[PDB]
């Protein structure tokens, strides 16, 4: 978790890293906040009556 | 998904009728691993089989004989190949004829000596700006254009881009002698 | 030549952002990682196929500014400098070919760069002939090139120089018929259409399998967690994990099998591009029916097209 | 809108970037799916408006680096991710952080993707369009020819497992 | 050159004359149909 | 289930059918009778005992 160079060393299981490109991890944007949506509450029951 | 990866732990912890449920997971899981490994090896077997046929083709065609195929034996016109063994493989030393030095020359499809078109039999006509010679397409060797190094056919009117030159007939100086 | 580079995330496919699923997915060991390394291996191999075929020469050969090739009209095969420089035939070859963690990676060599390699090999066969494929490019007149190509098939050079106008009309007309067939017959590219459709069907079939239950109460992980308790949800979620995991193993297995088919076809095209295009092959019927004179390369989406000139 | 957020509509749930579009559902259609039965667009139950379900930015995090004996400076690539959702050069494959884009085209040493490659040169990592070799305008005419005056016996190493 | 052209019906092999079995097999989806595509695909390839 | 022409459309998932042969279904001869043969019913088992 120090730098991207170290991620290659832990992914490839080798201290020495050769010149090239290597896939070390995956990027995933997490949800910020749950959004609940439902139609408007119409046709109210006659509990108030 | 089982309680433990070790079979002895399941048999020791769980009862017989309950152990079969957890042991079945390790069976299907480890069986899936073998089906995956064997599937990959059969696939890699197809990869190594292709390279083996290429190596066998590039052995019997390149080492045991000469091949006119371009880029089949390394880079360049193939001369010979010296194979070298390797761990689980082979390394070929493709000896090739690579032209390095070049020089620009002026050529023509044929030459005109007595109205007839004289074509190059085996080679190509070239010019150094002053005289015309004949040489091979893969090596520069100035040779005087003779009747044996050329080929007579047609006339000089039909050939496009034809030029004029004197053909060395060997019978002329020998007959005059 | 190549396939659609598709790197399917093993975790996002099986587990649609579900922490309970991922905790159970880790119990299956490295089946997740192996599926990624296999597809990652394929995507690297499709680039190798593109390099072995198209990246054949280390120089970008250009044609002269004066289009005078001895009567041979190469305007329909050379790049159009006004249009992504592609030829009129290549424009037909490109036009006549038709979320859940499936990362479609792009190729290393773009389509505009593939056309440049073909134009380099095309210019080489036109300007240098068969000398640039062996070593340094040696300019030869195209009329002189074809003469020795005729000699390579048992035809004396005088036939060309005496009938140079005939081949010019035959060649220019033959190229015209190709444009008419490619523009008229849409199934001319049926070879590459099957490849892109096969990868599309497997990709679409892979996504449709997410809707399958695999014996579970519901295909959605959120429905299982909402309906059943945690200790009960692990059983039904396991059915979707082992179900979706075998789906990737099926897709990866098919793509690996199809990769071997395209790898063999790429090696075949690599042999044609390296032998039939770069020079003259004496292999009978290797460059198609007839005595092979030369072959001009043409690009296509995830493929290659050869214009085999035959006597 | 325009944010990767978890959603819970009337019937369907999931996670993705909520964003509007120019699509038009029917008066009764409440949700939408693509060809592969995956939810691609929805209609907000409260407001009668169409909303496309764009997935949250995902992709592999690749690290471009030279050899360990060369230098420890590296660059990162977020595959299929714009630079606004991670001086910095936006590539067709993703956002390349840690590489200075150079207009001069060089030989492809570290193949990134989509014609882009990188290499450690004068020192830091640079990004450039993949050069397909050196330009060679072959002098062609109806009279000129090149004949080789000398040659070199080259031995090519071909490895075949 | 050619192999033995085989078309093993995915339904009859797994579920031989069983509607209750078939309803369970539909829950797997393309795991049945995809095997028929490949087997029918092989038979077409052996003719090629 | 209308005709063989329609059978190819739901099989290939395409409105336009191409020239060729396509496997659409599986011919299965349905059973005619419901034969249930058993040995001779001579004695009854003594569940009363």
């Amino acid at each position: 978790a120090l730098d991207p160079l170290s991620e290659t060393k832990c992914t490839l299981k080798s201290f020495t890293v050769e010149k090239g490109i290597y896939q070390t991890s995956n990027f995933r944007v997490q949800p910020t906040e749950s959004i609940v949506r439902f139609p408007n509450i119409t046709n109210l029951c006659p509990f108030g009556e | 998904g089982a309680i433990s990866s070790v079979l002895n732990d399941i048999l020791s912890r769980l009862d017989p009728p309950e152990a079969e449920v957890q042991i079945d997971r390790l069976i299907t899981g480890r069986l899936q691993s073998l089906q995956t490994y064997v599937t990959q090896q059969l696939i890699r077997a197809a990869e190594i089989r292709a390279s083996a046929n290429l190596a066998a083709t590039k052995m019997s065609e390149c080492v045991l004989g000469q091949s006119k195929r371009v880029d089949f034996c390394g880079k360049g016109y193939h001369l010979m190949s010296f194979p070298q063994s390797a761990p689980h493989g082979v390394v070929f030393l493709h000896v090739t004829y690579v032209p390095a030095q070049e020089k620009n020359f002026t050529t023509a499809p044929a030459i005109c000596h007595d109205g007839k078109a004289h074509f190059p039999r085996e080679g190509v006509f070239v010019s150094n700006g002053t005289h015309w010679f004949v040489t091979q397409r893969n090596f520069y060797e100035p040779q005087i254009i003779t009747t044996d190094n050329t080929f007579v056919s047609g006339n000089c009117d039909v050939v496009i881009g034809i030029v004029n030159n004197t053909v060395y007939d060997p019978l002329q100086p020998e007959l005059d002698s | 030549v190549s396939m659609t580079k598709t790197s399917v995330d093993c975790t996002m496919y099986i587990c649609g952002d579900s922490t309970e699923c991922s905790n159970l997915l880790l119990q299956y060991g490295s089946f997740c990682t192996q599926l990624n390394r296999a597809l990652t291996g394929i995507a690297v191999e499709q680039d190798k196929n593109t390099q072995e075929v198209f990246a054949q020469v280390k120089q970008i050969y250009k044609t002269p500014p004066i289009k005078d090739f001895g009567g041979f009209n190469f305007s329909q095969i050379l790049p159009d400098p006004s249009k992504s420089k592609r030829s009129f035939i290549e424009d037909l070859l490109f036009n006549k070919v038709t979320f859940n963690g499936l990362t479609v990676l792009p190729p290393l060599l773009t389509d505009e760069m593939i056309a440049q390699y073909t134009s380099a090999l095309l210019a080489g066969t036109i300007t240098s002939g068969w000398t640039f494929g062996a070593g340094a490019a040696l300019q030869i007149p195209f009329a002189m090139q074809m003469a020795y190509r005729f000699n390579g098939i048992g035809v004396t050079q005088n036939v060309l120089y005496e009938n140079q106008k005939l081949i010019a009309n035959q060649f220019n007309s033959a190229i015209g018929k190709i444009q008419d067939s490619l523009s008229s017959t849409a199934s001319a590219l049926g070879k590459l259409q099957d490849v892109v459709n096969q990868n599309a069907q497997a990709l679409n079939t892979l996504v449709k399998q997410l809707s399958s239950n695999f014996g579970a109460i519901s295909s959605v992980l959120n429905d299982i967690l909402s309906r059943l308790d945690p200790p009960e949800a692990e059983v039904q979620i396991d059915r979707l994990i082992t179900g979706r995991l075998q789906s990737l193993q099926t897709y990866v297995t098919q793509q690996l099998i199809r990769a071997a088919e395209i790898r063999a076809s790429a090696n075949l095209a690599a042999t044609k591009m390296s032998e039939c295009v770069l020079g003259q092959s004496k292999r009978v019927d290797f460059c198609g029916k007839g005595y092979h004179l030369m072959s001009f390369p043409q690009s296509a989406p995830h493929g290659v097209v050869f214009l085999h000139v035959t006597y | 809108k325009n944010k990767c957020v978890n959603f819970n509509f009337n019937g369907l749930t999931g996670t993705g970037v909520l964003t509007e579009s120019n699509k038009k559902f029917l008066p009764f259609q409440q949700f939408g799916r693509d060809i592969a039965d995956t939810t691609d667009a929805v209609r907000d139950p409260q407001t009668l408006e169409i909303l496309d379900i764009t997935p949250c930015s995902f992709g592999g995090v690749s690290v471009i680096t030279p050899g360990t004996n060369t230098s420890n400076q590296v660059a990162v690539l977020y595959q299929d991710v714009n630079c606004t959702e991670v001086n910095v050069f936006q590539t067709r494959a993703g956002c390349l952080i840690g590489a200075e884009h150079v207009n001069n085209s060089y030989e492809c040493d570290i193949p990134i993707g989509a014609g882009i490659c990188a290499s450690y040169q004068t020192q830091s990592i640079i990004a450039y369009t993949m050069s397909l070799g050196a330009e060679n305008s072959v002098a062609y005419s109806n009279n000129s020819i090149a004949i080789p005056t000398n040659f070199t016996i080259s031995v090519t190493t071909e490895i075949l497992p």
